[PDB]
C-alpha cells in the first residue's frame, strides 16, 4: 500500500 | 493518554547482502507488530494477541506499507551514502519513527514524522506539522522533496484522522492489555558497603506502564546528584522494573525517603528503610 | 558514525526462589549500532533455547533489546549474560546476582 517517504 | 508509534530500522551489511529493514509497532509500551526482512515468510506478523483477529485485508495493507517502506529505506541508504561521499565499505543506520499521541477527549496531542542516520538526528516533522528541520545540508534535499510533494499537509491528514481512529480500534480490541494501569510494588533493600556505609535501593516492580519516578530526599531534600538509576526494564510478562539507589552514612538511614510516583497509584508514595 | 556501549542487566522476571520455575532476563539497552551479540550462560556454558524481543529503540534512536530463557534456579547454579559490540573491545560477561 503506502507509507511515509524518504528521499 | 494513549500513543502509536512506527519504528524503523535499516542496517546495510557490505558485501553479505542487501541491507535488512526491521519495524515493529507500540501502543504505548505495548508492541503488538513487528516486520522482519530476514524472515523466509516477510510479511507484518502479530506480536499481541488483541492484533490476531483482523481481517486479511488489514495484514494486506500492513505488510504492504512495511515492505513499501523497505524498499523505500533500502533506496535511501544508497542516496545518503552518496550524498555524504562515504565508502561503500561500511555500514550504516537508518532510523524513523511516526506515529501520534491522543488526549483523553480523543484529539491530536502531538503527531510525529522523523528519521535519523547512523544514530544522529536528520530530518523532522515539526510540532505546527507543517514543517519540517532539517539536520544538515544534506538533509535539505530531503526537506526540499517533502515540500514539493506537500507531503507534511499530506502527513497531517493521516495524524489528524487515521492515526486517531487506528489508536481508538485497538485501544478497544486489547482494552484488557491497553487501557490497564498497573501500579509499582515498592520496596526499600539494605545492602552495607563497609563498616561506615551501606546502600539504599528503593525498587518499583510490575508497573505498567514504564513511565515511572522514583527519587530518594534525605531530610525532606532530594538527593539529585547522588542518585543511581538503572534503566526501567521489562519483565517479560507486561511489566516493569526500575531502582534507584543513593549511599548513606551507617546509622543515618531513618533521615532517607523514597518516593515513588505513577500513574497506576492513586497518589505518590513514601517509603523508609524498616529495620 | 556514533558509538554507544550496551547497558546491561541480568535479572530474573519474579523474585527467585530455588526449585520454582521462573524467567531470567538480560536486557541490553542504550547502544548504537544495532548488530550485537547476547548470549545467556549456565555454568559458563550457553543456553540453547533462548528467545529475544524485536529490534525497537528509544528516543535518543539507541537499541534495546532484551534476552530471556525459562529456567529453574538452583543453589549452586550460577547464572550469566555474555554481550559483545563494536564498542568492547572484548566481550563482557555480567554475573547474575541473586540479592536484588
Amino acid at each position: 500500500i503506502l507509507r511515509w517517504e524518504q528521499d | 493518554s494513549h500513543s502509536l508509534r512506527y519504528f524503523s530500522t535499516a542496517v546495510s551489511r557490505p558485501g553479505r547482502g542487501e541491507p535488512r529493514y526491521i519495524a515493529v509497532e507500540y501502543v504505548d509500551d505495548t508492541q503488538f507488530l513487528r516486520f522482519d526482512s530476514d524472515a523466509a515468510i516477510p510479511r507484518m506478523e502479530p506480536r499481541e494477541p488483541w492484533v490476531e483477529q483482523e481481517g486479511p485485508q488489514y495484514w494486506e495493507w500492513t505488510t504492504g506499507y512495511a515492505k513499501a517502506n523497505a524498499q523505500t529505506d533500502r533506496v535511501a541508504l544508497r542516496n545518503l551514502l552518496r550524498r555524504y561521499n562515504q565508502s561503500e565499505a561500511g555500514s550504516h543506520t537508518l532510523q524513523g519513527m511516526n506515529g501520534c499521541d491522543m488526549g483523553p477527549d480523543g484529539r491530536l496531542l502531538r503527531g510525529y514524522h522523523q528519521h535519523a542516520y547512523d544514530g544522529k538526528d536528520y530530518i523532522s516533522l515539526n510540532e505546527d506539522l507543517r514543517s519540517w528541520t532539517a539536520a544538515d545540508t544534506v538533509a535539505q534535499i530531503t526537506q526540499r522533496f517533502y515540500e514539493a510533494e506537500e507531503y507534511a499537509e499530506e502527513f497531517r491528514t493521516y495524524l489528524e484522522g487515521e492515526c486517531l481512529e487506528l489508536l481508538r480500534r485497538y485501544l478497544e480490541n486489547g482494552k484488557e492489555t491497553l487501557q490497564r494501569a498497573d501500579p509499582p510494588k515498592a520496596h526499600v533493600a539494605h545492602h552495607p558497603i563497609s563498616d561506615h556505609e551501606a546502600t539504599l535501593r528503593c525498587w518499583a516492580l510490575g508497573f505498567y506502564p514504564a513511565e515511572i519516578t522514583l527519587t530518594w530526599q534525605r531530610d525532606g531534600e532530594e538527593q539529585t546528584q547522588d542518585t543511581e538509576l538503572v534503566e526501567t526494564r521489562p519483565a517479560g510478562d507486561g511489566t516493569f522494573q526500575k531502582w534507584a539507589a543513593v549511599v548513606v552514612p551507617s546509622g543515618e538511614e531513618q533521615r532517607y525517603t523514597c518516593h515513588v510516583q505513577h500513574e497506576g497509584l492513586p497518589q505518590p508514595l513514601i517509603l523508609r528503610w524498616e529495620q | 558514525p556514533i558509538q554507544r556501549t550496551p547497558k546491561i542487566q541480568v535479572y530474573s522476571r519474579h523474585p527467585a526462589e530455588n526449585g520454582k520455575s521462573n524467567f531470567l532476563n538480560c536486557y541490553v539497552s542504550g547502544f548504537h549500532p544495532s548488530d550485537i551479540e547476547v548470549d545467556l550462560l549456565k555454568n559458563g556454558e550457553r543456553i540453547e533455547k533462548v528467545e529475544h524481543s524485536d529490534l525497537s529503540f528509544s528516543k535518543d534512536w539507541s537499541f534495546y533489546l532484551l534476552y530471556y530463557t525459562e529456567f529453574t534456579p538452583t543453589e549452586k547454579d550460577e547464572y550469566a549474560c555474555r554481550v559483545n559490540h563494536v564498542t568492547l573491545s572484548q566481550p563482557k560477561i555480567v554475573k547474575w546476582d541473586r540479592d536484588m
